[PDB]
């Protein structure tokens, strides 16, 4: 049900990357302000922050024509890598009560907000009306309690997770700047969700397993493939070490492993140390590419080599808390297989608020 | 190629977060020449000038992680970036221990579990280099001395 | 001795309270005054620190040895853990 933009359903490198060192796993989701080298920001000295308004209500109106032009229903707009800027577009903040959630979207992904309203007994007036979201009547709550009549709940809703959020209105001091490497830009903010503990819908995999490797080598097949469409000669051929800077922590044999079927080494002639593509086989189309990795499972696995970095650095209580452990925990509870001691260790608080998932028979 | 956008919170003080304010409701170009932001090769120094008054700045890294949700019809949000850094004007001292809403305040101090500072790695890689360019190392668990 | 609906309400009546709870402590607007209290570990379980001594070579001829203590429970741990990994990789 939930649609994410082109450049995630399609796996780009700057949104989803191929590789994250061990520096780069420390600062997962957390990407600090880098330096540019060359560009307009990388010369020293004050620089002059630019108003967009006309270019948002500009980009509104254009978008607004596209939609009355093509029948006037529900469009899909985010095609274009240049469609995910925060320079146009109603934008909300969101915040996380957790400092490392299990689960956590990428850049390009989509979310959902729901309204969850559970009426009064007998008579009501009809669900507290929001800003944002879709509301739905909930008689049996989604999250581990349960609603009070006459209580509307708003939560992020995707594959991933579901969370309850909370609307703040923003500070009155803060405003938000996009930088890139032009110059910097200013939009104002007034509306800021507090997100609470995520309930996982995905299962994080553990390190080393099935499902790992599985994910592990049908990502790099994938790039491979894309490598393939990309390239311009006709007998399609691609180079070995852009997979090898692509994917830098892999052993060459893995690599070969993938090309093996579905490419030859070219050694002399024409073609020479190229992979061209073998010609009785049939490259994959988008779709089936598509089908082969989902935005999902690489937010997953992101999450299980960040948790794997963290659990590394830090030196049976912290295993516990592994996104692994958990997300298995809680997608077992949802089933009825074993209930979640509540109260714990895995309590991403520290203190009584927040739950602890993790098994108990 | 694309580069993901890196966007940042900037927090003025209350009176000149004012000005700022009404020339960005207003949108005239007029609040590009009032607003500038110098960074200072330290990467957590600045200045921001309002309105050509210089206010000193730090740019500190914030404890829970926000991230910018665009929309196009209020019913489906898409991520577009990941916001951890503020430009507050007016290391440990780089490290914001509350967050931006009311709710969060204290959080890293309160509702943050137990966490590692992953420093201490870069530590131990100064000490392993001053190993590997000596000749004899002689180590011994201490006691009180 | 109930081993079936006592631990199942149980279950669900600490769920539906921690969350009514943290829907309380999320949702409010009330400004919160600006280190928490929290067990202090000793130099390790052993209360011992590292204390490493180093030879050197200056310009032209000299043989400096330097002593140095390191007190931080956490630079140990990583440096001897890499010390007893090296003496098992010969």
């Amino acid at each position: 049900i939930i649609q994410h933009s082109i450049p995630a359903v399609e796996l780009r490198q700057p949104f989803f990357p191929t590789h994250m060192g061990p520096i780069k796993l420390r600062q997962f989701h957390r990407p600090p302000l880098k330096k540019y080298s060359f560009g307009a920001l990388s010369q020293p000295g004050p620089h002059s922050v630019q108003p967009l308004l006309k270019h948002i209500k500009k980009k509104a109106k254009m978008r607004e024509q596209e939609r009355q032009a093509s029948g006037g229903g529900e469009m899909f707009f985010m095609r274009t890598p240049q469609d995910l800027t925060g320079k146009d577009g109603d934008l909300i903040l969101a915040e996380y009560s957790e400092e490392n959630g299990p689960l956590m979207m990428q850049v390009g992904m989509a979310t959902k907000i729901k309204n969850y309203y559970k009426r009064k007994p007998g008579k009501d007036p009809g669900a507290p009306d929001c800003k944002y979201g879709e509301t739905v009547y909930c008689h049996t709550s989604p999250f581990l309690g349960s609603l009070h009549p006459g209580q509307l709940l708003q939560a992020f809703e995707n594959n991933l997770f579901r969370a309850p959020i909370y609307l703040h209105k923003m500070p009155e001091t803060d405003f938000l700047i996009i930088r890139t490497r032009q110059g910097y830009y200013i939009r104002e903010l007034v509306d800021i969700f507090v997100v609470g503990q995520q309930c996982p819908l995905f299962e994080v995999p553990g390190p080393n397993s099935k499902r790992a490797n599985t994910h592990i080598r049908d990502f790099l097949q994938v790039f491979i493939y894309r490598l393939f469409w990309k390239s311009k000669d006709r007998p399609r051929r691609i180079r070995m070490e852009d997979i090898k800077k692509a994917f830098p922590s892999h052993s060459e044999s893995s690599i070969r492993k993938r090309l093996k079927l579905c490419a030859d080494f070219k050694r002399t002639g024409m073609d020479s140390n190229w992979w061209v593509l073998k010609s009785d086989f049939r490259l994959p189309t988008e779709e089936e590419i598509r089908a082969m990795v989902s935005p999902e499972q690489c937010c997953a696995y992101y999450s299980m080599i960040a948790a794997e970095q963290r659990l590394k650095d830090a030196g049976d209580d912290e295993v516990r808390t592994a996104p692994w452990n958990t997300t298995r925990a809680f997608i077992a509870a949802m089933k009825g297989k074993c209930l979640l001691e509540v109260t714990g260790v895995a309590d991403p608080t520290g203190c009584g608020e927040g739950f602890s998932y993790v098994k108990i028979p | 190629p694309h580069e993901l956008e890196s966007q940042f919170i900037l927090r003025l003080p209350p009176e000149y977060a004012s000005t700022v304010r009404r020339a960005v409701q207003s949108g005239h170009v007029n609040l590009k020449d009032r607003l500038t932001i110098e960074l200072h090769p330290d990467g957590r120094h600045g200045i921001v000038r309002v309105d050509r008054v210089p206010l000193a700045s730090k740019l500190v890294d914030l404890p829970c992680v926000m991230e910018s949700l665009k929309t196009i019809d209020k019913k489906t949000f898409y991520k577009t970036a990941d916001i951890c850094q503020m430009l507050v004007s007016t290391e440990k001292k780089f490290i914001w221990n509350h967050g931006i809403t009311l709710p969060l305040k204290n959080v890293r101090k309160r509702r943050f579990r137990k966490t590692a500072k992953k420093d201490v790695e870069k530590e131990v890689k100064r000490l392993l280099s001053t190993d590997a360019e000596a000749v004899s190392t002689r180590w011994e668990i201490i006691a009180e001395d | 001795r109930f081993s079936v609906a006592e631990h199942q309400e149980r279950y669900k009546e600490e769920c539906q309270r921690i969350f009514d709870l943290q829907n309380k402590v999320l949702s409010s607007t009330e400004v919160l005054s600006t280190t928490a209290s929290v067990t202090s570990l000793n130099s390790s379980a052993t209360g011992r620190c590292l204390k490493i001594y180093r030879t050197f070579r200056d310009e032209e001829g000299k043989e400096y040895v330097r002593c140095e203590t390191v007190r931080k429970p956490a630079v140990i741990d990583a440096y001897v853990r890499i010390r007893t990994t090296k003496d098992e990789e010969f």
